[PDB]
């Protein structure tokens, strides 16, 4: 029912899981901080990167599926209507990670959807396949509020299927590293980073 | 419960004002504070925002040098100095608090939409003139 509904729903990284990813991220920041093809780089990213993304989630990782505002937020009532919701609450989940990304604004990691979790699923509101937007934000600029990674992740997969991917430009350790331009950076995986979580209401 | 806006008024252009609310019943050690501008027939759009955790101040690109967000949370009082004010920001300025700041920016919502918002002032008329 409407008012019982939670803040939001999302796939909350296990604590395993949320650590190794919090890990993985910041090897990323560490290695893009000191990458040659990073450092001439900077007039489009600036006018450190772990302190530059120095605003973090402060606990566990998740990726988010529907803003509710208990009830009140746009469609809060009808997602939770879904069968496939009030049945997959508190059941558990393998999400892939795609690629890690880092604008200069939020860094982040991209999720791959399988169609079940698709149905888990409710400008860039065009062209790109549903659950392209799905991600899990592991930094941010200190001005800047989170919501802007998934626009970023959004704004990159415009660009790789724009065309404008842009040729490899640096080879890390986890994968091939690629420019986009405008302070864009991303990681695409050599080994999908498979993760643990869980599928449920946040609360308070 | 009460947020009572005040300090707006008439100012030329490039002047400048300082508004105020003084939240009660409230405390801005639990509830984050979104500045929101309501101009005629535009809808309410978010100026500016605090949260608790200290480093969640936000401002919207219209203001995003001009204006500046702070607490003095010993008066459990917020401010907003506008700066180079113009008629453009003309408008009914409210303020508004929400208890799910920040945690709801980490979940899919934005500061500036103001539905998310649990309490709503009274509006402190703002005017550029011409
Ligand atoms: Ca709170
Ligand atoms: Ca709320």
């Amino acid at each position: 029912e409407k008012d019982f509904l939670p803040l939001y729903f999302g796939w909350f990284l296990t604590k395993k899981s949320s650590e190794t990813l919090r890990k993985a991220g910041q090897v990323f920041l560490e290695e893009l901080g000191n990458h040659k093809a990073f450092k001439k780089e900077l007039r489009h990213f600036i006018s450190e990167l772990v302190s530059y993304f120095g605003k973090r989630p402060p606990g566990v990782l998740h990726c988010t599926t529907k803003f509710c505002d208990y009830g009140k937020a746009a469609g809060a009532e009808e997602y939770a209507q879904q069968e496939v919701v009030k049945r997959s609450y508190g059941k558990a989940f393998k999400l892939s990670i795609s690629a890690l990304f880092v604008t200069p604004k939020t860094a982040g990691a991209q999720v791959v959807l399988t169609d079940q979790e698709l149905q888990l699923w409710p400008s860039a509101s065009e062209g790109l396949p549903p659950g392209s937007r799905a991600h899990v934000t592991l930094g941010c600029a200190a001005d800047v509020q989170p919501v802007q990674t998934g626009l970023d992740l959004l704004d990159i997969l415009q660009q790789v299927k724009g065309g404008s991917q842009g040729e490899a430009v640096g080879e890390l350790p986890r994968g091939k590293l690629y420019s986009l331009g405008k302070g864009r950076w991303m990681l695409s995986l050599t080994k999908k980073m498979e993760v643990k979580a869980i599928f449920t209401g946040y609360y308070g | 419960v009460q947020l009572e806006e005040s300090g707006g008024g008439l100012v030329q252009p490039g002047g400048s004002l300082r508004l105020s609310c003084a939240v009660s019943g409230i405390t801005l050690d639990d509830f984050g504070i979104g500045w929101f501008r309501q101009a005629p027939g535009k809808e309410r759009e978010g100026v500016a925002c605090i949260s608790p955790g200290y480093e969640h101040i936000y401002y919207a690109d219209s203001a995003k040098g001009r204006f500046t967000i702070s607490r003095d949370n010993a008066k459990n009082t917020v401010y907003l100095q506008m700066n180079n004010l113009k008629p453009w920001d003309t408008g009914v300025y409210y303020c508004a608090a929400d208890n799910d700041l920040p945690d709801r920016l980490w979940g899919g919502s934005d500061w500036s939409d103001p539905s998310p918002y649990d309490y709503w002032g009274q509006g402190t008329q703002v005017t550029v003139s011409s």
